[PDB]
């Protein structure tokens, strides 16, 4: 139960007052029978929705070991710490919503390695640094909300980013480009 | 003495936040006349404050009470005392101290300061919040303790035992460290007098404790650990040994040699042990009381030489690969046998007639989960004064009828006949059992109506009739059972309306009517049941409307008596339309999952997903609400009142495939615990209330086939859900559906 061990490490690192992770047993054959965790017909985890579980702490890199993982919804929590640089090891992730959190650190480079990525919503977080140019190589990008963050630098108008409007990039620290309403020097 | 005695007692009485605490304590009274105080010759030798919520600190105790000259013993158990041990004045007259079940906190090293008591022999600190931060150095420096109990604390570390015994174990007759996290190696070899050791429930990944000569040791509990290696050679030096619990460990291989001379209790249970029961074990037959081999790879048959043991009280072979016939000849040679658990084995064949004798001896007979075949023995309980308590026959190939000779067992508190091929009707004579608690007959071919005479059982708690051919309506007499906490009747042919007298049961936790012909209106009297967290009504003929007062009891709900029972929840996947409702909750005690295929004939559900297991665990002890509601696939009509949103603890709500017409209440948005919601196939109209965006717990929803109109709420989880669930809603728009 590699997936189960990984998710269990995640549980250990997480702070869970409501004990929503209580149902997770490392001794089990797999994680697939756990609450909020969904597996495919191949008995591998395609989904984890922990959203608004009122959790604290930070995440783990072992999440990147889920190959068939599709949906990850962590949204509406106090969760802190950086976004794992090895998250790019997730090929099949179609949705990532971290929004409404204490998450920090720069936006990981390896995220450019997600080909099937559709939803990315980071809005209302503490993230800083530039917005990776590798994300333009993701052609499947549909909905992105970065609004109300500390992100800085120039915003690429190429690739999939051409699909997006300033309200998504709004209320940031300093952002420049055709996409923003503030010009680059 | 007496003056400062009473003055110290009162000076302690002054520190209590509750001004009225000690009723008889006052100045101008003989201290020896006080409650919880035992005085000898006008000198205080004892004080017992146990189970009295003092809500005071230890610092107040050490100064006032422990300074008493001539005081031998102080029992503070469950006195709600907080704080930590500090340096203080202690009389040498002190003998026994009980701090157990209290709030004492801080590092364990503080206990080193108890050496101020010169005559201190017996110390119980068990069940406190004490821990051990960081490294272990030096020692406890108490060698005078004949008894030490550290059990149920927060201590996490390695070789803490060495820190305890640093000053030597020479005088120590008793040690219990349990309920902690401790690793490393255990050396008791310097303690020649130690008669008792409980290290259980800990972190040891390493070798077994070093017992040295192990001359005087009568008790060894290593259980609840990761331990592996050879324990035989370690305990081979122990001549006199009684209780050995090695259970729940990583031990492997065949059963090795043991010190069987004085052995009373032996548990090898819950391990990787292989092979079968060795012969040499018979050497313990002059002694052995009870035995647990459960949870191993053991197979074969029971050695008949165990007939030499008349002292065996309990025999547990459960959870193994065992097969073969019943050694009734050997079993009858055991006079003191009481509980026999054969459950979860491959045992086969019909039932030997001689078994009819055991009704006058055995307390518990568990044959459950086996390859057994044949009829149920009608001659059973022919012998006078039948002593049988619990009978579990479930999961077998047993055929024939159910003989109403079982009424002749009057001591039977539990009957599980379930998961079998048994035919025939239900004998009314079963009503003659006043002591019966758990009656589970489910999954059989049973026919005929329900006995009215069951009204004569007031002690009835769990009744499982599920998955049978039974017909007829429900006897009103069942109302006379006020102690029923579980009612599950599913996949049956039962008809008729639903009783209105259900409100009479304050103890009822669970009601499952699923897959039946019942009709009529859902009674509002359900709102009078304060124990009820679970309702599955899905496939029935019920007409009428849905009352809003049914939820009035939510928030006062007490599920306390419901806990402790094994359950299975089988989730209905919406792929196949022939499998109805959210899911099926059934009582799984004493049954294998692998045999669930026996349901293949009775239910259309497969493709390999998905099963949920466990034990009943309500989310609240008191003042909660309904955790489960499935009315799906019925004739119910009208509009849903605002009260539908009064149950925050509700995990799953399925109203699907009904005639319900009206607007979805904004009160729906008040449910924070709802994981799965099916409103599908109804007449409901209007707009989805924006308040529903307040639901963050939904992993599944189906809104399809309604009259609903307007934009889909963008916020909340609606964006996560597929348009597949939103189909057949003409006026409905907004993501995931197309933009307006
Ligand atoms: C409410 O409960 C009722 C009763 O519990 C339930 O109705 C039963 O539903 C099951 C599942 O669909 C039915 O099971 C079927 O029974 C068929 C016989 O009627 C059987 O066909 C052949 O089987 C027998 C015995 O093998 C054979 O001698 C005959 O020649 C029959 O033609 C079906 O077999 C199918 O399934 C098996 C394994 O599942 C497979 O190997 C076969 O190839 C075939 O695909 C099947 O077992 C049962 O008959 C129903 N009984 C009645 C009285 O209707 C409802 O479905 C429940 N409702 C809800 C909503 O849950
Ligand atoms: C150190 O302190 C702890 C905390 O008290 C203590 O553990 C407890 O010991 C008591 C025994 O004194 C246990 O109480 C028993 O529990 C069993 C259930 O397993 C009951 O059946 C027992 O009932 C009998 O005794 C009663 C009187 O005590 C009778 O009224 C009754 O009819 C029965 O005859 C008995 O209550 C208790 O379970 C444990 N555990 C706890 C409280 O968590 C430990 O023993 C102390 N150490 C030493 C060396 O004494
Ligand atoms: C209190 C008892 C009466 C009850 C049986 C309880 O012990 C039981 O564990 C309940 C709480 C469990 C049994 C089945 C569980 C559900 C299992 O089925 C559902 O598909 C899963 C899907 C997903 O895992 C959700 O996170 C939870 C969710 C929807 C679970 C929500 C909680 C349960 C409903
Ligand atoms: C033998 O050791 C086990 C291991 O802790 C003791 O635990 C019992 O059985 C299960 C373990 O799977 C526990 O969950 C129960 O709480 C325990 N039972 C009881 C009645 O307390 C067990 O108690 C030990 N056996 C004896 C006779 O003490
Ligand atoms: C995190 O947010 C919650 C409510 O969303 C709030 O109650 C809590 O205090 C916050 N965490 C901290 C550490 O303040
Ligand atoms: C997002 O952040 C802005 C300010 O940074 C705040 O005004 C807004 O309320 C936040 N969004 C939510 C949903 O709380
Ligand atoms: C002891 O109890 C008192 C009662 O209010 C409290 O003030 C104090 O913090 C407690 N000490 C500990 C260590 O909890
Ligand atoms: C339920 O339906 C029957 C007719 O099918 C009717 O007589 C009965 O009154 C209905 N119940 C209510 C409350 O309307």
């Amino acid at each position: 139960n590699l997936e189960g061990d990984a998710l269990h490490t995640l549980r250990v690192t997480l702070v869970d007052p409501n004990n929503v992770l209580q149902s997770w047993d490392p001794t089990l054959v797999n994680p697939c029978t756990w609450f909020h965790v969904t597996c495919n017909n191949e008995n591998s985890v395609i989904r984890v929705d922990l959203g608004n579980a009122e959790l604290s702490g930070h995440l783990v890199p072992e999440l990147g070991v889920l190959k068939n993982l599709q949906y990850l919804e962590l949204y509406s929590n106090n969760i802190t710490g950086p976004i794992p640089s090895n998250l790019g090891n997730l090929t099949n992730l179609v949705s990532l919503d971290l929004y409404l959190n204490s998450f920090s650190g720069p936006i990981p480079e390896s995220l450019g390695k997600l080909s099937k990525l559709r939803f990315l919503r980071l809005n209302n977080n503490s993230l800083t640094g530039s917005i990776p140019m590798s994300l333009t190589n993701i052609t499947t990008l549909q909905v992105l909300d970065l609004s109300n963050n500390r992100l800085s630098g120039s915003v690429p108008d190429n690739g999939s980013f051409s699909l997006f409007t300033p309200i998504s990039f709004a209320n940031n620290l300093d952002l420049c480009g055709p996409v923003t309403s503030h010009p680059c020097p | 003495s007496l003056y400062r005695e009473i003055h110290q007692l009162i000076s302690f009485k002054d520190v209590l936040p509750d001004k009225n605490l000690l009723p008889d304590w006052s100045s101008n009274k003989n201290p020896c006349t006080f409650d919880g105080v035992t005085c000898r010759d006008d000198k205080v030798t004892s004080i017992d404050l146990s189970s009295k919520p003092l809500n005071v600190g230890f610092s107040a105790v050490s100064s006032s009470l422990l300074s008493l000259t001539g005081l031998e013993s102080l029992f503070l158990s469950n006195s709600h005392i907080n704080g930590s041990v500090s340096g203080f004045k202690c009389s040498a007259s002190l003998t026994s101290l009980d701090l157990s079940r209290n709030s004492l906190s801080g590092p364990v090293t503080t206990l080193t300061s108890l050496g101020s008591c010169s005559g201190l022999k017996f110390l119980n600190v068990s069940s406190n919040t004490l821990d051990f931060p960081g490294k272990v150095s030096g020692g406890l420096k108490l060698n005078s303790l004949e008894v030490l109990d550290l059990s149920a604390n927060s201590i996490s570390g390695a070789n803490v035992v060495g820190w305890v015994l640093s000053d030597g174990c020479g005088e120590l007759k008793h040690l219990a460290i349990s309920g902690n996290k401790i690793s490393g190696d255990v050396d008791v070899s310097r303690c020649v007098n130690l008669e008792f050791l409980d290290v259980s429930s800990n972190n040891f990944s390493t070798g077994i404790p070093f017992l040295g000569d192990c001359s005087a040791l009568q008790h060894l509990d290593i259980s609840g650990n990761k331990l592996s290696g050879d324990f035989s050679r370690a305990i081979s030096t122990c001549t006199e040994l009684k209780l050995l619990n090695i259970s729940s460990n990583q031990f492997v291989g065949p059963i090795p040699p043991l010190p069987l001379k004085s052995l009373q209790y032996l548990s090898l249970a819950e391990n990787k042990f292989t092979g079968e029961i060795p012969d040499f074990l018979s050497g313990a037959c002059d002694t052995l009381t009870g035995l647990d081999l459960s949870g191993n790879h053991f197979y074969g048959a029971v050695p008949p030489f165990f007939g030499s043991c008349s002292l065996l009280e309990s025999l547990a072979l459960s959870s193994n690969n065992f097969s073969g016939e019943l050694p009734m000849d050997t079993l009858l040679k055991m006079r003191g046998l009481k509980v026999l658990d054969l459950s979860f084995n491959e045992f086969s064949g019909e039932l030997p007639e001689s078994l009819t004798n055991l009704s006058a001896s055995l307390l518990t007979l568990d044959l459950s989960s086996n390859n057994f075949s044949g009829p149920i023995l009608p001659n059973l309980c022919q012998n006078p004064k039948n002593t049988l308590q619990e009978l579990y026959l479930q999961n077998n190939g047993f055929t024939g009828k159910i003989p109403p000779t079982l009424s002749n067992c009057s001591e039977l508190v539990s009957l599980h006949l379930s998961f079998n091929y048994l035919s025939g009707t239900i004998p009314s004579s079963l009503g003659s059992l006043s002591k019966l608690r758990d009656l589970k007959l489910w999954l059989n071919m049973l026919e005929g109506e329900i006995p009215q005479e069951l009204m004569y059982v007031k002690t009835l708690e769990t009744l499982i009739l599920d998955f049978n051919d039974l017909t007829g309506e429900i006897p009103s007499g069942l109302s006379n059972c006020t102690n029923l906490n579980w009612i599950s009747l599913s996949n049956n042919r039962l008809t008729g309306e639903i009783p209105k007298w259900i409100g009479r049961l304050e103890n009822l936790a669970i009601l499952k009517l699923s897959n039946n012909s019942f009709s009529g209106n859902i009674p509002a009297e359900l709102g009078d049941c304060r124990s009820l967290i679970w309702l599955d009504l899905n496939t029935n003929l019920f007409n009428g409307t849905i009352p809003a007062a049914m939820f009035k009891q939510s928030g006062k709900i007490a599920a306390n008596f419901i806990a402790g029972k094994r359950y299975v929840y089988i989730k209905n996947d919406g792929m196949k339309k022939e499998c109805h409702g959210a899911g099926n909750l059934l009582e799984f005690q004493g049954i294998r999952s692998e045999q669930l295929n026996r349901l293949s004939t009775r239910n259309p559900c497969n493709i390999t997903s998905r099963v949920y297991e466990g034990h009943t665990s309500p989310t609240f002890d008191n003042n909660g609400s309904m955790m489960f509601l499935d009315m799906s696939y019925n004739m119910l009509s009208g509009y849903i009142p605002k009260e539908i949103g009064s149950m925050p603890y509700l995990f799953i709500l399925n109203l699907g495939h009904n005639d319900i017409s009206g607007s979805i209440p904004d009160e729906v948005g008040d449910l924070r615990g709802l994981n799965i919601l099916d409103l599908s196939s109804n007449k409901l109209d209007g707009r989805i209330p924006q308040a529903m965006s307040a639901l963050t717990m939904l992993t599944e929803i189906d809104l399809s086939n309604n009259n609903l109109s307007g934009p889909i709420p963008e916020m909340g989880q609606f964006e996560t859900f597929p348009p597949a669930k939103f189909l057949n809603n003409p006026g409905l728009c907004g993501y995931p559906l197309p933009r307006c």
